[PDB]
């Protein structure tokens, strides 16, 4: 059954900063992938929206013309197939066709379908050990990084990678002998080593890539790199004098963290939502940034969940979408004749008895959003071209430390 | 029977898993589940084209529903899977279905508040679609006059749209617009001939 839990709006330039609207709007219900937005707030605060993962490869020749490589991660969270593509392109621009042995420690993480399904809406693998996170990237450095490359995937890549002003290789290649796992502590470096480094796109980047997904991957890392829950709880605590009632998290994504018997999912209050819009606004614009570089444009993104929100949304509004078993949700920002105004809706669903009622639910809040944009005079258009996000981007290219 | 483990992998978007469970062919691809999934509604849902692709070559049937009255194509029209919506209807899905909700909305109405590839798409199999009301005698024209723009109203209007319709309440378009406080809509219908 399909009812509203609770939602509530505020102008951004409001003076008195008073959150508007229901009775429950202090009261927490399942956030589903709204979380994300929370998490986003989150890493800007730590890291900054033009922070780089700088992944290091630690060279060495050997005396057959090939190299030893270590790679002393940077816990980037959007490193798979197409990060190790560009990796496998610039190694070949640098005359890297055989590598001896591959190493890396605990911080690297790779995982192949970072940006694809089912990684995109599913449980991110959570490593108890660091033997069993290891254990996985040898086997995926072995069977993906280290294999032919997918001629369909590197061209669709490698075309979209020239359409944001970066070079890639026609063909290709590297062939890789030996990999093991070395762990950071125990890692010496050659003398006759070269440190070279490969960095990310920037934070803002990588998250306009998770927020237009709606990427459990991404998120779930980010908010593991961070502290996980118990740093969480402090953040937050610190930030908005916020406590357990206000807000509890369990990770990044907002996903399902215990069973269809005992569900486990992120929750926080309506209001709270409004404060963390307020807070990330606030944080990227110190920077020059506004929410539509972190977060989804409707109708403009459309590689993004919201690419089909038409009507007075499109192209007014920014916002994260969410969808769990019991709850479906949308919070953002609305471009008005009036100005810029915040909103989060948080709807109640039963989609385990009807699976019939996220596509209810949905139309329900977009008709919400469109009576609160219908309120304020109607659309404005935000100045906005649709992005083009890339794991990384012109400044990533291999370069000596 | 259906299958638990292929219909979470169809919605999850995990086609290696599908692959691994259709192929070996103990399962009946139309077999409902207790609430009346099939594979193709999940993968519809899920907005997993590779997936819906997987399917139609195995000739599923389309027009099974839910116990919300929905097909495949309703679930990718509601959960803005725009793609997979175009697949199934170049795939002949029928289009004159009804999506979940008191309303009884069209599916036309439904795309036309969102997405105007598919809801041309639909209009190019049934042009008399553009009409069709709801339960409550309303069509996509009302949904656009309280919620959406002037450009929605002439795409309407350009694909056939009658302005002098009323609702069961008696409204017409124009009432709705007043009602939902959209001027834009409003102005534009008032002036509409």
């Amino acid at each position: 059954m399909v009812y509203l839990n609770s939602m509530c709006h505020m102008a951004a330039n409001s003076k008195t900063q008073q959150i508007q609207g229901d009775d429950n709007k202090d009261d927490k219900f399942p956030l589903a992938s709204i979380s994300k937005v929370v998490t986003t707030l989150w890493a800007v605060d730590r890291l900054g929206p033009d922070y780089r993962f700088k992944t290091k490869l630690h060279v060495t020749p050997t005396a057959n013309g090939s190299y030893d490589i270590h790679i002393e991660g940077s816990r980037d969270p959007l490193f798979g197939r197409n990060m190790s593509y560009f990796l496998i392109s610039e190694l070949n621009r640098m005359k890297i066709t055989k590598i001896e042995k591959l190493t890396f420690d605990e911080n690297f993480l790779l995982a192949w379908l970072a940006e694809e399904k089912p990684m995109i809406g599913g449980t991110t693998p959570k490593y108890d050990t660091v033997e069993q996170q290891a254990s996985i990237v040898r086997a995926t450095l072995t069977s993906s990084f280290a294999t032919a490359i997918s001629p369909g995937y590197y061209t669709i890549l490698k075309t979209k990678a020239a359409r944001i002003g970066v070079q890639m290789s026609n063909r290709p290649k590297i062939d890789v002998r030996t990999i093991s796992f070395v762990k950071k502590a125990e890692f010496q470096k050659n003398e006759k080593s070269t440190t070279m480094v490969l960095m990310s796109a920037p934070l803002k980047t990588i998250l306009k890539r998770m927020n237009n997904q709606s990427n459990n991957y991404i998120a779930d890392n980010l908010y593991w790199n961070l502290g996980g829950t118990e740093a969480f709880n402090a953040y937050i605590a610190g930030k908005m004098q916020a406590d357990t009632s206000d807000i509890e998290f369990h990770n990044g994504s907002g996903n399902n963290e215990g069973s269809v018997a005992k569900p486990v999912y992120n929750e926080a209050t309506c209001e709270m939502m409004i404060k963390v819009l307020y807070s990330l606004d606030k944080s990227l614009s110190a920077k020059g940034y506004d929410l539509s570089d972190v977060m989804a444009v409707a109708a403009k993104d459309k590689a993004s969940t919201v690419g089909s929100y038409g009507g007075v949304m499109a192209g007014s509004t920014t916002a994260k979408t969410g969808s769990v078993n019991k709850a479906k949700t949308l919070m953002g920002s609305v471009s008005t004749k009036n100005g810029e105004i915040y909103f989060a809706v948080l709807m109640h669903t039963d989609y385990d008895k009807s699976r019939s009622d996220w596509g209810v639910a949905s139309q329900q809040i977009k008709n919400k959003v469109s009576q609160l944009i219908n309120q304020n005079g109607g659309p404005k258009a935000i100045k906005y071209t649709e992005q083009l996000p890339l794991p990384f981007d012109k400044y990533s290219y291999l370069t000596k430390a | 029977k259906s299958s638990k483990a292929l219909n979470e992998a169809a919605e999850q978007g995990d086609l290696a898993k599908v692959k691994n469970l259709v192929q070996k062919n103990k399962i009946d691809l139309n077999a409902q589940d207790e609430t009346g999934m099939t594979p193709l509604m999940n993968a519809a849902m899920g907005g997993n084209l590779d997936i819906v692709k997987f399917l139609l070559s195995k000739k599923v049937n389309l027009e099974l529903k839910n116990n919300g009255g929905e097909t495949a194509l309703a679930f990718a029209v509601t959960n803005d899977a725009y793609d997979v919506a175009e697949e199934l209807i170049k795939a002949g899905a029928n289009v004159d279905i009804i999506v979940a909700g008191d309303e009884g909305d069209t599916l036309f109405m439904r795309a036309a508040q969102n997405n105007k590839k598919t809801a041309e798409s639909i209009l190019a199999k049934n042009k008399s679609l553009i009409n069709k009301a709801n339960t409550l005698g309303e069509t996509a024209l009302f949904a656009v006059a309280r919620y959406g723009t002037p450009a929605d109203i002439d795409f309407l209007i350009k694909k056939g749209a009658d302005l002098k319709l009323k609702n069961k309440k008696g409204q017409t378009a124009l009432d709705v617009a007043k009602e939902a406080s959209n001027q834009d809509t409003a102005k534009a219908l008032s002036k509409k001939k």
